[PDB]
RNA sequence: CUCGAUGUCGGCUCGUCGCAUCCUGGGGCUGAAGAAGGUCCCAAGGGUUGGGCUGUUCGCCCAUUAAAGCGGCACGCGAGCUGGGUUCAGAACGUCGUGAGACAGUUCGGUCUCUAUCCGCCACGGGCGCAGGAGGCUUGAGGGGGGCUCUUCCUAGUACGAGAGGACCGGAAGGGACGCACCUCUGGUUUCCCAGCUGUCCCUCCAGGGGCAUAAGCUGGGUAGCCAUGUGCGGAAGGGAUAACCGCUGAAAGCAUCUAAGCGGGAAGCCCGCCCCAAGAUGAGGCCUCCCACGGCGUCAAGCCGGUAAGGACCCGGGAAGACCACCCGGUGGAUGGGCCGGGGGUGUAAGCGCCGCGAGGCGUUGAGCCGACCGGUCCCAAUCGUCCGAGGUCUUGACC
RNA sequence: GCGAAUGCCGGCAUGAGUAACGAUAAAGAGGGUGAGAAUCCCUCUCGCCGUAAGCCCAAGGGUUCCUACGCAAUGGUCGUC
RNA sequence: ACCGUGAGGGAAAGGUGAAAAGAACCCCGGGAGGGGAGUGAAAUAGAGCCUGAAACCGUGGGCUUACAAGCAGUCACGGCC
């Protein structure tokens, strides 16, 4: 569901759909890279070419596995942990990416692009 | 943690079931038996359900409690010997009752409890 | 009286049947549409198909994670009455043993195995 | 603004366009069992009861305390100040309007006797490089010549369940005038299927 | 390791042994014969309320 | 004082006060436009993150943050841990020594005990009492708990403006951390709930089961209770005194000054308002209801007896209350337990016979079968019979009838 | 001729009727004998050993072994064992 | 005696009475042991039993004690007996 130190997944312009975040970008007292949140990290996994690198950005929270509990008592869980990498502003990293729909995301809102972008099966 | 608690017992579930049974059996043998306070209490609850199937009366039921007491002599012994005698009341076929004294060395309060005729 | 009673009541009040739809079945991947919406009351008859996983049962209940291979594994869990629902139609088979939380699925699945059931 | 009750159980419900969860409040309807007139108890107020547990069972005193303005045959009773009795019998069949905010409390389910572990926060000590106390145990308690001894009022092990308490604001959600019941989405303060009460205070400027 | 200091006199010893104190045994008469019967019980005589089923041999 | 004995580091866990206050605010000042800094006086309220390496606290570095303070208490904490440490013998070399041996040079290991008596703290009870004997509802003097802060947005992009840029005032929403309750929901458990399985000795060969494979052999799920990572809520208003600092009216300084005089402004702080204790506050008990003045003896007979179930205690039986205990509802004119029963929610179609396959098993009767705490029916059983203790009502004065 | 020398020898106190019973390899019943049987005897349910909690020779012990009476001492209470 | 392998170390316990007349017998009790009868000059001379004190624990009686902070005490005084 969350974590501080983390081996997380992504799938943007990733070096590798994996980076380790330090912590949560929220109210100074992290403890939860939580669903639909924004946080900090560097790469863990490799990267053929790609302008990505073995650095560190911050970004926004996708999937989780341990209760995506929504306002409308909409409920879900994906046996997957990953978010999209950000470039400053938030403005996402890559041109596309491998994943899809569901409230929590769009709802957080700031990232419509991610929104229309990851649609279909997967 | 602990407080609101149901089915309350001692020793160890295996030891217990062990007893519950052994006893249920011996009583079945004598109609009335002597042991300690709850020994009786709970033993009531149990030998209790047993007589319940005793009554149940059928190939299956039989098969079951037998499952538990293991041994024909009684098996049938109950199932037909008295199971009828009772088949008609609303359970509680147990009469648990506080004797006059307490076993030695300790003063363990005991009693006799039996099929309630 | 008490709980059982009164409550049974209030709920009956609001949920009424969760919309008589009583098609549970263990297995059966199947499909539905929840109002689930946002942005300019885009409440969308959204339909997800999912292989039937588990459930909560009493007033409040829920047609559980039915796991769906989207291109990664995404399992969908949804409250039952939860007025949220509109269409709820089965497709799959209500088969297989050992009862629910048989995530065996979501876990080591493997399409093949999947079908293996 | 007060309701007297037999707290039922907590359960989930739906509102607007979304579910959420409530609780079952139930109260026949207490009545003017005793009044502190002010000239009576210048701490002026109303004391009432709200049900009835067997009559064959009842001390004379009770019988006549009732006699007083005479009412019925129960045992559930208690009092609250600064609350007029624009009646001489109260139910809530309106008494408590929904879509309103409330404050409320009740008996507090009875814990046990667990130290630094329970009672207070922070789950005990640590575990491994040390096990001559494995995982948790009691913090520290004072010192040499500072106060020169053992302190006097920091949290402490044991009995911390047989007590009572309340919750600040909560929502009145819904009113069922028949079976004198109300759904409120509450911290089920203390058990359920037992005793509670509600009162409403909050000149709270957001 | 923590052996007190002395003994606040028999005085204390008592203070304690004292609040301690030994109470007595509950009893009324046989619902049947006579003597002492603690609440629910029978005995080497009467032994009942509905079927002595007990005493004498 | 201490060598008849005071455990020194580092850290842990629980911390407690302090202000030369870091973030908080209140401020006069600016070389203050705004914004933002920076310059002092007031005020501890809450608050005052994770890792890295280093036995090091300090420190330097990563990432944030409103912020990531200094320090008091033998640099708090061994009768509460930890024990890398430096500091018993080893052995290591590097280094002195003629060498024995040595170096606050270093590096590898290196047997930290604890059945509480006292006062102290946490709880829970037994007294005896707050001059009738009683069942129950209160009000609090006084004490305890929590008072933090971010970002988005309207006003409002106008106050400042060259422009880039952002405002007192005041108003919305979301959140972090933490505190208080609580399970519906979410997920965690469930030593017996159910279900699958090998090996094995037993029943009676076959199935159908049985103990042991831990104190459940193993596995997959699993209420109810308890419980986060799930849920509600909270930190307010708002009232009155004020800190620095701002003013009004006004002299003594026949012009002036907030200034003894008299009046006002004003801080997230102080008393209250907020919940939680509480007359064993001998300075309450305040109110409600209710039993009435029994017998015999040297008198201020405030001593000895039955006394009122006025009431309660005892024993019993029950309790999310619970070590004992006290608290709490009940004892058969009851539902209190267990039982049974209906039902929920669990398991996942039984046992047998039946139908296709040499068989393995497959399908049927089967979503059956079997079930513990969850709603509640019904005296089936066991709450029988009993016992004991528990007012008469001090002297005195004043008031009414 | 003596407090007084963590004195010398012998009593007697104290925490204490709390800590403790020597292995978490469990036991429950019925009848029996008894002045009294949780703690003895039979018999019936039941768990743990079994590769040992097997038997066996030897060592070393040196009473005891048995049979019959008895329990005030002794078993870490029992106790007619 | 008893600790140590051996070498070796190395306790404690003196008295019933004048003489045994030291306890038939009856009574609670399994027993011990307990009330009586007899002993006798005494048996608070009764078998570990002369003289048999201090310590400590006990049964009854007097005064005293629940808003109390003190080694101790103790000077005073007032209430009890």
């Amino acid at each position: 569901m969350i974590q501080p130190q983390t081996y997380l997944e992504v799938a943007d312009n990733t070096g590798a759909r994996k980076i380790m975040c330090i912590r949560v970008l929220k109210g100074s007292n992290a403890k939860y890279a939580t669903v639909g949140d924004v946080i900090v990290a560097s790469v863990k996994e490799a990267i053929p070419r790609g302008a990505v690198k073995e650095g560190d950005v911050v970004k926004a929270v996708v999937v989780r596995t341990k209760k995506e509990v929504k306002r409308p008592d909409g409920s879900a869980i994906r046996f997957d942990d990953n978010a999209a990498v950000i470039i400053n502003n938030q403005l996402e990293p890559r041109g596309t990416r491998v994943f899809g729909p569901v409230a929590r995301e769009l709802r957080e809102k700031g990232f419509m692009k991610i929104v229309s972008l990851a649609p279909e099966v997967l | 943690r602990h407080l609101k608690s149901g089915r309350k017992l001692n020793r160890h579930s295996s030891h217990r079931l062990a007893l519950y049974r052994n006893q249920a059996k011996s009583l079945l043998t004598h109609g009335r038996i002597t042991t300690t306070v709850p020994k009786a209490k709970e033993l009531r609850g149990f030998v209790d359900h047993l007589i319940h199937l005793a009554k149940r009366g059928d190939l299956h039921a039989r098969r079951l409690v037998l499952r538990d007491l293991q041994d024909v002599k009684l098996v049938r012994k109950l199932f037909d010997e008295i199971a009828p005698r009772y088949r008609d009341r609303q359970g509680g076929y147990t009469r648990v009752l506080k004797l006059a004294e307490r076993r030695r060395g300790d003063g363990a309060p005991l009693a006799l409890v039996e099929l309630v005729e | 009286m008490n709980r059982g009673a009164l409550i049974k009541l209030v709920e009956s009040r609001y949920v009424r049947t969760d919309l008589p739809e009583f098609r549970p079945g263990d297995t059966v991947r199947v499909s539905y549409k929840v109002k689930e919406g946002n942005r300019t009351r885009i409440q969308d008859f959204e339909g997800i198909v999912i292989r039937i996983r588990r459930n909560g049962f009493n007033t409040t209940f829920t047609v559980r994670k039915v796991s769906y291979g989207v291109g990664v594994e995404r399992i969908f869990p949804l409250h039952s009455p939860l007025i949220q629902k509109i269409d709820i139609v089965q497709r799959g088979r209500a088969r297989r043993a050992k009862l629910y939380f048989i995530r065996n699925l979501s876990d080591r699945e493997i399409r093949r195995k999947l079908r293996a059931d | 603004m007060k309701g007297i009750l037999g707290v039922k159980v907590g359960m989930t419900r739906i509102f607007r366009d979304d579910r959420a969860v409530p609780v079952t409040v139930i109260l026949a309807g207490p009545c003017p069992v005793v009044q502190r007139r002010t000239p009576e108890k210048d701490g002026y107020t109303a004391v009432q009861l709200g049900f009835l547990p067997q009559n064959p069972k009842r001390v004379n005193r009770p019988l006549k305390g009732h006699f007083a303005k005479a009412g019925v045959e129960p045992v559930r009773i208690l009092r609250e100040i600064r609350d007029f009795n624009p009646e001489g019998d109260t139910v809530t069949v309106e008494i408590f309007k929904p879509g309103e905010r409330v404050d409320v409390t009740g008996t507090s389910k009875g814990r046990g006797f667990a130290g630094v572990m329970k009672r207070w926060n922070f789950a005990g000590g640590p575990d491994s490089h040390g096990a001559h106390k494995i995982h948790r145990h009691p913090g520290s308690i004072g010192n040499r010549k500072t106060p020169g001894r053992v302190y006097k009022g920091k949290k402490m092990a044991g009995h911390y369940g047989a007590e009572r308490v309340t919750v600040m604001n909560l929502e009145v959600v819904d009113v069922i005038p028949e079976e004198n019941l109300l759904l409120v989405k509450g911290a089920v303060p203390g058990p359920n299927g037992g005793l509670v009460i509600v009162r409403e205070t909050k000149k709270a400027a957001k | 390791h923590p052996v007190p200091k002395k003994k606040t006199s028999k005085a204390r010893r008592d203070a304690r042994r004292s609040h301690h104190a030994l109470t007595p045994p509950t009893l009324v008469p046989c619902p049947e014969c006579k003597a002492m019967k603690p609440p629910h019980t029978v005995c080497p005589e009467c032994g009942y309320y509905a079927g002595r089923k007990v005493l004498e041999v």
